[PDB]
RNA sequence: UAGUGAACCAGUACCGUGAGGGAAAGGUGAAAAGCACCCCGGAAGGGGAGUGAAAUAGAUCCUGAAACCGUGUGCCUACAACAAGUCAAAGCUCGUUAAUGAGUGAUGGCGUGCCUUUUGUAGAAUGAACCGGCGAGUUACGAUUGCAUGCGAGGUUAAGUC
RNA sequence: AUCCGGGAGUCAGACUGCGAGUGAUAAGAUCCGUAGUCGAAAGGGAAACAGCCCAGACCACCAGCUAAGGUCCCAAAAUAU
RNA sequence: GGUGUAGUGGUAGGAGAGCGUUCUAAGGGCGUUGAAGGUCGAUCGUGAGGACGGCUGGAGCGCUUAGAAGUGAGAAUGCCG
């Protein structure tokens, strides 16, 4: 009942190495050091699936900043006026409307001018 | 009942512990014994009483 | 119809780093000039690749090709052969090994 | 023809004759889907969105029920002993678009 | 992966602006100028591409230094040799090399990427009141900032 | 690398004056039919032509992984401080177990490896040159509890004979 | 929460509000009583930072709101009244 | 099966369910019209892991239920090549 260790280890180690195509050194072809940056790549993937959302809110805020300042409104009085006008647009949608549709962004800008004018 | 369809009595033949066989089984790296001390050496433990 | 005869020489008793120096100077040239190129380098790896190219020319004549004046050295390799292993008595009792290495050399002679 | 439609938590830009990749909708393939909350109607004369602009039904049909790629989310903590291993693969429904307000 | 604009290199047109400096302090000139060059005041960011503009400066430098700091803000350079600190400047750079004031107190205001170099070579600082760059038709800003 | 130390001309070669210590080394093909003859070279070695179902089965001879050494080419690279990844992304090249495709990657954000021992580690505490193979809670006889089974005021054989 | 029974690890703790000694009414010193965090806890802030202030991640999203702390540029938001 | 409400960081350690290797038994199978082994692929499951296809290979091996273990490697200034 002598059991050798025939073909298990190759299957493990090559499933590791296919996760490591394109590593900028001898981290293609060394088993002890390929099994480490895969671990750190998983830590960084856990971080970075949660810093997508930290990033794009800052980008859409900056684009809302520029396009709002073009119409004589600072970048927060839009927020307070649009909530007094009871409008619930996501910051993505105001970002790309602020880039493309100048007419629509000025229409929302004038209703936000009218809202807090009371 | 015949040879190729055997069934045991339920709840009546357990499996085992295989101790010191990997960190996520629960009992690898010091095998259920812990850190240093003479209970964790080879054949340690004082006599009874 | 085939061109590009081959010629090898296996387990040549020369070190494989040094023979890659000479084959820097041959890849991509005409045959009739590269022999003259080989005849002036003063190395042990000079007087071997001569014999490889001349056997490749003789293969292309007596087997397939024509037109010796229209042959181009297209490919040339250096690979490592098996290594002998011996020792040397170094001072204060001990000993340190000595490798002795061998190489395989191939040259392919296309027409154009 | 713009339409900005609340679907789930998210907001989507909508045109005529495209596809949107949205979450599950409990509707068989295939059939008709009628979204209701519409903020904007664009184009030329912008219907500015008071929340639930009235009389704004955006219709559509369904093509598949499919899944994204896996998301290998392994956690470890160094110089200690831990392995949590998962795999997650959400379902997805394509949405053809037809017939903004007319 | 969905729809937000990621501008390319040759999509955004650039402009040319002219800014005076008659009796405005350093920090606020440098702040408005450095917020110009990254591409702010334009709704079409990337954090990749030079979406910024070109800025020309007239009358370097006549910049104020508020209260004191005429003789006080000592700059410092060290020359990687022993004892080589050279505090050679003061507020003396108002008189000589008034190019060199704004080319330091704006380079500090920028990032230090490679874009903090391609966005720095768009300044032009002149202590006098002349454009050699009149071939490019620059416009005028108004600073109430 | 198992199984005697040893499947092979082994207590042999080798080491110590001596008592003594002690290795490594299996495999062509069904059949040797083991490459007549020609060609370069002093030969070794190769290229044709043959033998053979197969010669990348040519005597180091079944299959032939990894480190390691080379050749050719799709994309990038000479104002740049980089635990070497990951998120975002232009361009160029390609076309799959057809699907929210594959290769590369100018550029921006963020980011001090792996074990062990510790009140505490990136540590200038301690271990690994790299790859492959071997390499650690078992068994016998007793004791105690949980679960299951057959009988139950009863239960049950040992040594030993066929 | 109590009782009966099977199975262990632990006996080198640390700093910070507090309140007391020996110290010189000194120390990231030492020795105890009380509460928290680290040990066995990842995310935000104090430039970076085990123990301080806020808050305890089953997983995905290019959705929304607030705490501690912030709003001239790096670097997100007031050159606010 | 619905539908609600609640919970789901974690070292030493306690408990439960599974993946994988070699052999034995019984049933049922595959294989010179290509088995094991090797290489490549843009595939499936929550996990260890499992299929199918292209090439190389040239004689044996999976599948279901039960049983027995020389049953799983990255670290010992580990041993051998």
């Amino acid at each position: 009942a002598r059991v050798k260790g025939g073909t298990v280890t190759r299957k493990r180690r090559k499933k590791v190495l296919k996760l490591a195509k394109g590593y900028y050194g001898s981290k293609h072809t060394l088993f002890k050091s390929a099994k480490e940056q895969v671990m750190n790549s998983y830590y960084y993937a856990f971080r970075d699936r949660r810093q997508k959302k930290r990033d794009f809110r800052k980008l859409w805020i900056a684009r809302i900043n520029a396009a709002a300042r073009m119409n004589g409104l600072s970048y927060s009085k839009l927020m307070h006026g649009l909530k007094l006008a009871e409008i619930d647009i996501n910051r993505k949608m105001l970002a790309d409307l602020a880039v493309n549709d100048a007419a629509a962004f000025t229409a929302l800008a004038e209703q936000a001018k009218d809202a807090l004018s009371k | 009942m015949k040879l190729h369809e055997l069934k045991p009595a339920e709840g009546s033949r357990q499996v085992r512990n295989r101790v010191g066989r990997g960190t996520s089984s629960g009992n690898g790296k010091t095998a259920g014994r812990g850190q240093k001390g003479q209970k964790a050496r080879s054949g340690g433990g004082v006599r009874l009483g | 119809q085939i061109t590009s005869a081959k010629a090898t020489a296996k387990t040549v008793r020369t070190s494989p780093r040094k023979a890659r120096l000479v084959i820097d100077l041959i890849r991509g040239k005409s045959v009739a000039d590269a022999i003259s190129i080989l005849k002036f380098t003063p190395n042990k790896s000079a007087g071997i690749i001569e014999k490889v190219l001349m056997s490749a020319v003789a293969n292309a004549e007596n087997n397939f090709d024509l037109d010796v004046e229209s042959l181009v050295v297209s490919e040339a390799f250096v690979n490592e052969g098996p290594t002998m292993k011996r020792f040397r008595p170094r001072a204060k009792g001990s000993a340190s090994p000595i490798n002795k290495r061998t190489s395989h050399i191939t040259v392919v002679v296309t027409e154009k | 023809m713009y339409a900005i439609i609340k679907t789930g938590g998210k907001q989507v830009k909508v045109e005529v004759g495209q596809a949107i990749y949205v979450e599950k909708l409990n509707v068989e393939a295939g059939e008709k889907v009628v979204f209701d909350e519409v903020i904007l109607v664009g184009g030329e004369s912008t219907k500015v969105g008071a929340p639930t602009v009235a009389g704004a039904t955006v219709e559509g049909t369904v093509e598949k029920h499919g899944k994204q790629k896996k998301v290998v989310t392994f956690q470890y903590k160094p110089k200690k002993h831990s392995h949590r291993k998962q795999g997650h693969r959400q379902p997805y429904t394509k949405v053809m678009i037809e017939a903004i307000n007319a | 992966m969905r729809t937000t604009y990621m501008a390319k290199a040759g999509e955004v047109e650039r402009k040319w602006y002219v800014v005076d400096a008659t009796d405005v302090p350093l920090g606020r000139l440098s702040a408005v100028v450095a917020s110009v060059l990254r591409g702010k005041n334009k709704p079409t960011f990337t954090p990749h591409v030079d979406t910024g503009d070109f800025v020309i400066v007239i009358n370097a430098d006549k910049v104020k230094l508020t209260g004191k700091k005429a003789t006080d803000k000592i700059y410092y350079r060290h020359s990687m040799y022993p004892g080589g600190l050279k505090s050679v400047t003061a507020g003396e750079l108002r008189d000589k090399n008034s190019r060199r004031l704004i080319e330091t107190s704006v380079k500090g205001m920028l990032p230090k990427n490679t874009l903090g170099r391609k966005q720095f070579t768009k300044l032009n600082v002149y202590g006098g009141a002349e454009h050699p760059h009149a071939a490019q038709q620059p416009e005028v800003l108004d600073i109430t900032n």
